[PDB]
């Protein structure tokens, strides 16, 4: 992230590789930090990208924690985002 | 059409309950400090990531003036009206609660599509006129009958069923995990299921066990529930009781104690016997009569099953009929096992002790032991549990039942 | 001698054993608890949204006209006329629940189509006829006109070769060839009774002619002619016996009619008092005053004792169709239409199936059939063997219908 | 006294049941002996509270 410093539309890359080191484990610090700083916005047409994309790396560190938050996943994203 | 008004367009609810039923250390172990510890994670960031979702909503238009005068058009009292012919020129007529019946016109914005001589519609004071349309019309007596929460443990929670465990599961919950192999043989699953047997058993327990581990919806119904003085609310109830099952998902009903809705179906002398008599003889118009059924389970439970009605134990209608009697001497360590989990146990018990020797005593039994054996340490100022509280507990639980039948006759 | 209990040794036992752990796992499952609760009324999204069209299309009338349909337009009532007078209007006009008026014509009206009997949109204010409504249509008789067809064809009502024959007798062969009866002088009957053990086929018979009938064919809900308020019942059979007789030769099926009316009684001054006026509404519309022509009725029932000897009386129901079991050529029958359509072994005989059945109906030998099934997946199996039919017999009859003749047999070989 | 009198010179409050409760400030309540109707909440009480 401190390498490509740079414009919002290149910083679309700065969730990447921050959670695809990130695979799988109990790190929940880094789950709010996955909602908290692009949650909703409501965000005329901008960063559309980079909330689907933060949400896309909210999709692994789930499928690990041997079903212990997968239920807890298909609980948030079927009320709060779909909904 | 091929598809014609593609079945309601109607999705289903079913529960919320069962959010993680993995407590498995089952005991004052770190790992349900630990466990229990991320469900609060998970749902104080569910509370958190929805808090600021009404938070940064800098979207304002309300309306864009569409509904923002049309909710000033339609009036704040609005008002609830029934159909009773359709006069197609944007002039209907409706029918009150008292009968008045208006010639009032349609004030738009309602499709001509949905509605139907006996839907209820939304109406006006001043000028009566159409607004919207009623939704759902449920008279809530059937509401309370929806069960939105899964009560007990699963199946591992009953102490050893499992030659009737497996019969119950091939019709209810096998068929609608696994409907491919019934295909190869053309072969519907069996509809309505009597449990029956002495009291104590376990009969409320496996519709409880099932209603845990589901995941189509679940109605109960406590048997004399649909029973009313009005004649005609008897027969009425029930056919809202199916509606509601029907319009839902591909769910089950589960109504206990039918002891008090069937005898033989006999004629007699007294006139409200017979509105008792005439609502239990259209449940069976209803359950297998005319039409079709749809994906609609039903399981019925008693305690005495010679004093039914013919008509109702016909196949067709309920194709299992499963026996619960009393246990044995093997699965019946299995009910002293489960109910003495979580309790300190002294190792000078042996559980075979008042089993071997006593050869006669329900499940429910068992429960009364564990529990008052454990009163009776608290009465003699202990915590474990020893061979003494269970020679004081066999005898005083068991106190309730009669002394003998016959002499020595036998032999 | 025995009491434990004293404040002080309260204390001893809630600090002995996990003292660390006990609260700190407890109230990590209360708050939480509460918090299922907390996020239930944040997210408050029940959304009950009806009566609303696509927001697209009523922007054409929501700008101007339904304003304008406000205050120009009416809320006018319907009612019904009695009569009228001479050169004048003198309109006698009642509602059945409000007052009975006597009121003018407005000036939007012909005066000729102010016949009586007629629905007419009156005037809130002054009461003036404006509109003439065309007549009211019953709305229940609609409900449960069928317009739909069950599929069951004759060729699965198997074992019942002569109780079909019958009952061809009475529905189908007057609408097909209303000839042969005049030509040789007799009349058909009217009205047809199906009794016997339940289970049998009544429901299969009335199910099958709903199929070939090429007519109006009326199911009828029985407890519908049993309602909450005194005499309403008796109208719901008025408004049925009428619309026959504009259309010619409908069919009227009932079921179950037990439960509309048994027996007539009065000994302790009460009972089933509103039960017997629409029954015998149901009797005068059947026979007496004004034969009916061509209404054919169909009844069925389970418990044909305890009928009233009123509608035993041939005239209202003339022929008597008893459904009783197969013996054994009806059975092997059967056997062959519910097993024709699953996957067995290809050499089976049902003969021997038969046998085993002896007093059995129509639903046990196809729980059989089912559950020898289920069998073959309680194994691996994707075909039905013999022994597993066998075994079948034993789960539905033997398991139900003998226990003491079975192991203690020895008195018959 | 004087604004004892006032308020007691007021017409009454109508009692009705609340079957369930609609989205936005409507519920769903038949009074007495009449049909059922959708109306408005006032300031103090909320849709949780139903
Ligand atoms: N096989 C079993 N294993 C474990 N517990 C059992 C078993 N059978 C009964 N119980 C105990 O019995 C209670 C449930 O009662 P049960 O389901 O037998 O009521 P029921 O059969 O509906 O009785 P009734 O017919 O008198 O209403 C539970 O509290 C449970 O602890
Ligand atoms: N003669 C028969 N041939 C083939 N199948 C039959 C026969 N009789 C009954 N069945 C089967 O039994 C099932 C139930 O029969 P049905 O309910 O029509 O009997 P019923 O006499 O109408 O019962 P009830 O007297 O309670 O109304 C039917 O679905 C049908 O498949
Ligand atoms: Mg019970
Ligand atoms: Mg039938």
């Amino acid at each position: 992230a401190l390498e490509v410093v740079s414009e919002p539309f290149r910083s679309f890359a700065n969730t990447l590789v921050d959670v695809c080191a990130y695979a799988g484990s109990g790190n929940v610090l880094k789950v709010q930090q996955l909602l908290h700083i692009c949650s909703e916005h409501f965000d005329s047409k901008e960063k559309e990208e980079d909330k689907d994309k933060k949400e896309k790396k909210d999709k692994d560190k789930k499928e690990a924690p041997a079903d212990m938050g997968a239920h807890q996943g298909v609980a948030v994203l079927g009320i709060a985002l779909i909904a | 059409p091929t598809r014609v008004g593609k079945k309601k367009k109607k999705t289903k609810g079913p529960d919320a309950a069962s959010k993680l039923p993995l407590v498995t250390p089952h005991t004052q172990c770190r790992l349900k400090l630990l466990k229990l510890e991320r469900i609060k994670d998970y749902l104080l960031m569910e509370e958190e990531f929805i808090r600021n979702q009404e938070q940064m909503k800098p979207l304002e238009e309300k309306q864009e003036e569409e509904r923002s005068k049309v909710d000033d058009l339609r009036g704040t009292p609005m008002s609830v009206g029934t159909l009773e012919e359709i006069i197609d020129d944007n002039h209907a007529i409706v029918s009150t609660s008292v009968g008045s019946e208006h010639y009032v016109s349609i004030l738009s914005f309602v499709d001509k599509d949905l509605l139907e001589p006996g839907c209820s519609v939304l109406l006006n004071h001043k000028v009566h006129a159409v607004i919207g349309v009623l939704m759902d019309d449920t008279d809530p007596l059937v509401t309370v009958m929806k069960v939105e929460k899964a009560p007990q443990e699963t199946y591992a929670d009953i102490g050893g069923l499992d030659n009737q465990i497996q019969e119950i599961k091939e019709s209810v919950e096998l068929p609608l995990t696994h409907p491919e192999y019934y295909e190869e043989m053309g072969i519907k699953p069996p509809k309505g299921v009597i449990l029956y047997g002495p009291p104590g058993t376990g009969k409320t327990l496996l519709a409880k066990a099932v209603a845990n581990q589901t995941s189509a919806t679940f109605l109960r119904v406590v048997g004399s529930e649909l029973i009313q003085k009005y004649l005609g609310d008897g027969p009425k109830l029930v056919r809202e009781l199916f509606r509601v099952a029907e319009e839902h998902a591909p769910s089950i009903v589960f109504i206990d104690e039918i002891d008090a809705i069937g005898t033989k179906r006999y004629d007699s002398n007294s006139g409200g016997e017979r509105e008792i008599q005439r609502t239990m003889l259209e449940l069976l118009n209803q359950l297998d009569g005319f039409d079709s059924r749809g994906d609609v389970k039903v399981i019925m439970a008693t305690n005495r099953i010679e004093t039914l009605d013919p008509a109702l134990i016909r196949p067709g209608r309920i194709d299992r009929k499963i026996e619960f009697p009393l246990p044995d001497e093997k699965t019946k360590k299995r009910i002293f096992q489960i109910h003495t989990s979580r309790m300190t146990l002294a190792d000078d018990v042996t559980l075979d002790d008042l089993i071997m020797a006593k050869d006669d005593l329900s499940g429910a039994d068992i429960k009364a032991i564990c529990t008052e054996a454990g009163l009776m340490a608290l009465r003699e100022r202990r915590m474990k549990v020893t061979n003494e509280d269970f020679k004081k507990s066999k005898e005083n639980v068991l106190y309730k039942k009669q002394e003998g039948t016959p002499e020595g006759l036998y032999l | 001698p025995i009491r434990a209990l004293d404040e002080g040794d309260i204390a001893l036992l809630k600090t002995y054993g996990q003292s660390t752990y006990s609260r700190q796992i407890k109230q990590v499952e209360d708050d939480i608890q509460q918090l299922l609760k907390k996020i239930n009324e944040l997210t408050g999204i029940k959304e009950s949204d009806t009566g609303l069209a696509p927001p697209a299309l009523w922007d054409l009338a929501a700008d101007k006209q339904t304003l304008q349909s406000e205050q120009p337009l009416q809320v006018a009532r319907c009612t019904k006329i009695i009569n009228a007078d001479s050169e004048d209007p003198k309109y006698i006009i009642n509602v059945k629940q409000f007052a009975k008026f006597v009121v003018d014509l407005s000036d939007q009206v012909a005066p000729t189509d102010i016949e009586e009997g007629m629905r007419v949109g009156v005037d809130r204010n002054k009461y003036q006829i404006h509109i003439p409504l065309p007549p009211k249509i019953d709305p229940t008789v609609t409900m449960m006109q069928v317009e739909e067809k069950p599929d069951v064809t004759y060729s699965d009502v198997g074992g019942c070769k002569e109780q079909i024959e019958k009952l061809r007798e009475v529905v189908e062969t007057p609408l097909l060839h209303p000839e042969r009866f005049v030509n040789l002088g007799i009349e058909p009957p009217k009205g047809v009774l199906l009794f016997g053990p339940p289970g049998t086929g009544k429901t299969l018979c009335a199910r099958a002619v709903a199929n070939r009938t090429d007519a109006c064919f009326i199911r009828v809900i029985g407890s519908e002619l049993v309602q909450k308020y005194v005499g309403e019942g008796a109208r719901m059979v008025r408004e049925l016996f009428e619309m026959a007789r504009t259309k010619k030769a409908c069919l009227i099926f009932f079921d179950e009619i037990d439960a509309i009316g048994g027996a007539r009684f009065d000994d302790g001054a009460g009972g089933d008092n509103e039960v017997q006026r629409t029954m015998l509404e149901l009797i005068n519309q059947l026979d007496g005053f004004d034969p009916r022509g061509n209404i054919k009725v169909l009844m069925a029932t389970n418990r044909p004792d305890t009928l009233d000897p009123a509608l035993m009386r041939p005239g209202r129901l003339d022929r008597k169709i008893e459904f009783s079991l197969p013996d054994l050529e009806g059975r092997t029958h059967i056997f062959k239409i519910h097993a024709r359509s699953m996957s067995v072994e290809r050499d089976i005989r049902f003969e021997l199936l038969a046998r085993l059945c002896p007093n059995s109906t129509g639903a046990e030998i196809r729980s059989v059939c089912t559950e020898a099934g289920m069998f073959a997946i309680r194994a691996r199996r994707k075909i039905a063997t013999e022994k597993d039919f066998l075994e079948a017999v034993n789960k539905v009859i033997k398991s139900y219908a003998k226990f003491s003749a079975t192991p203690r047999y020895m008195t018959y070989n | 006294l004087r604004e004892e009198l006032q308020l007691l010179q007021e017409q009454g409050s109508y009692v009705g049941e609340v079957v369930r409760a609609m989205d936005k400030k409507k519920v769903l309540v038949k009074v007495h002996p009449e049909g059922k109707f959708v109306v408005d909440v006032d300031k103090n009480i909320d849709i949780n509270d139903v």
